């Protein structure tokens, strides 16, 4: 019923059938009970459907090392669409489906269980979007300019780990921090790759990182335009504005790369002002 | 001495220009004699003389009255072209320093073609796609943005290349544009000029693609 309600079988009246399927999912889904709890058949059905949508992904490695993707991109798209249509179905019926809205111990764990599944769904969609973003770039190029531990972590990274384990999230945060670096070398567009990472895979990307990426953009593009005289004083001055904003949140690894570049461009006095500013914003109370 | 560094350098240049006329020599280019000092100052002044030279570098009628040259429609027309050529080239330098941090930096790697420069200019000034654009894209950028900033830089050829790769999408605009690039003085024939204006005025007076409106 859940599947039909989400449009499955419709690749073959159809609104009424899907509305009937919705009615069957609500009316006959059961309820949670004390036996440790026994969750409703409605919950197990949602878990069963979701699992079967990602069964080809879960235990599979993300990549195959000339690195490529284990799962074809076209398959990742359809899986994501199916997960999203399931999410859309739960949102449009948050008020009528038991357990979605907040509610005694039985209905409590029913709400917690259903909530956890929905958080996994959005994490699945974010994870898939991240993999698609990754292979839109030149991963082999990114994979080359990488440390061994992170190459090994990426070698045996599964979709399960990407979706549900901190190391996948931490590694994802490293890869995004690396792809933008490379994107700046190609230099097609920084602010487009920004809004790409900002929204779709939000909750895994950080807005303090994109402003940093915007700063490293002008820095590298100030090294690109380095031969020009009057164009840099606008690039380096605007890079400095971007750095000082995220001063209370710059990593020592980035702050160094910034100062290293400033010295190449004889921007001595400016680089000193950034480090002084980063200091005060890490310890405002002095 | 009551003369500042800049003023003094100009005086020396005006002494030369006088020494030349006092000894009957060739009348040298005064505008060049003044820009020689400008380079010793910030580019605020150099870019001025660049405009002065290009605005005065018009074919004149030697030994003709001043008022006559400036009233003649002949000369008044070339002024507009010399200015447009300055605004286009001036903007083209803005597009370089926007992509590369320094003019020198752009030169060492080589000034790219006006088309690839403009494309590498759209990447920055519009990173995300505006939802109101029309007529699709061309190699990853809206077709009308490319046409505008190419015309703005003054490379009509680069703009026409963009049109050639979107023949199906742009409709009848191809035969109209190809006439604009051919006809001199940046003007179309009254008949064809009438055909496009009425079309734009008909249902495109307010279009969601500003670049389309501009072109």
């Amino acid at each position: 019923a859940l599947a039909v309600a989400c449009g499955q079988g419709s690749d073959l009246m159809d609104r009424n059938t899907e509305n009937l399927a919705r009615a069957a999912f609500i009316e006959y889904g059961g309820q949670p009970r004390l036996a440790s709890v026994r969750l409703s058949s409605r919950h197990d059905a949602l878990a069963l459907y979701l699992t079967r949508l990602v069964r080809t992904l879960w235990k599979a490695k993300v990549v195959q090392v000339d690195i490529s993707s284990t799962i074809p991109t076209s398959k990742l798209v359809t899986i994501q669409e199916n997960v999203e249509r399931l999410r859309n179905f739960l949102e449009a019926n948050k008020s009528t489906i038991q357990g979605l809205a907040p509610p005694d111990i039985a209905n409590q764990k029913e709400h917690q269980a259903l909530h956890a599944l929905q958080k996994l769904m959005e994490s699945i969609s974010e994870g898939i979007s991240f993999v698609l973003m990754l292979f839109d770039e030149r991963v082999s190029d990114i994979y080359a300019r990488l440390d061994a531990v992170s190459q090994q972590q990426l070698k045996d990274l599964t979709y399960e780990q990407l979706f549900s384990q901190t190391p996948g999230k931490e590694l994802a945060k490293v890869l995004v921090k690396a792809i933008v670096n490379r994107n700046i070398a190609s230099g097609a567009n920084v602010e487009t790759v920004a809004d790409a990472l900002r929204r779709r895979c939000g909750s895994f990307c950080s807005p303090d990182d994109v402003v940093t990426f915007k700063a490293q953009e002008q820095l590298q593009r100030a090294s690109e335009q380095a031969h020009n005289s009057p164009v840099l004083r606008a690039l380096l001055a605007e890079s400095l504005r971007l750095f000082e904003q995220v001063a209370g949140s710059l990593t020592p690894a980035n702050l160094t790369t910034a100062v290293e570049q400033y010295i190449s461009l004889k921007y001595y006095a400016g680089a000193i002002q950034l480090c002084l500013t980063v200091a005060q914003q890490k310890d405002r109370g002095n | 001495s009551s003369l500042d560094n800049i003023e003094m350098a100009y005086a020396r240049q005006i002494y030369i220009y006088n020494e030349k006329i006092v000894n009957g020599h060739l009348q040298p280019n005064l505008v060049d004699l003044c820009a020689s000092v400008a380079e010793l100052d910030d580019k605020s002044i150099s870019d001025m003389w660049t405009m002065v030279k290009q605005m005065t570098d018009v074919l004149l009628t030697p030994a003709t009255d001043a008022l006559k040259n400036r009233s003649s429609v002949e000369v008044r027309m070339e002024f507009v072209r010399q200015a447009l050529a300055y605004l286009e080239q001036s903007y083209k330098n803005y597009t370089l320093v926007t992509v590369f941090g320094n003019l020198h930096q752009a030169q060492l790697g080589g000034v790219p073609g006006t088309y690839q420069l403009v494309r590498s200019f759209l990447n920055i000034k519009l990173p995300a796609p505006l939802p109101g654009l029309q007529d699709g894209e061309v190699e990853g950028h809206p077709v009308w943005a490319l046409i505008y900033y190419c015309m703005r830089c003054g490379d009509l050829l680069a703009a026409s290349q963009v049109v050639n790769r979107a023949q199906h999408q742009l409709g009848e605009f191809k035969t109209w544009f190809q006439e604009y690039m051919n006809s001199k003085d940046r003007r179309l024939s009254p008949a064809t000029e009438n055909k496009l204006r009425l079309h734009y005025r008909r249902a495109l007076r307010n279009n969601t693609d500003p670049y389309k409106r501009a072109v």
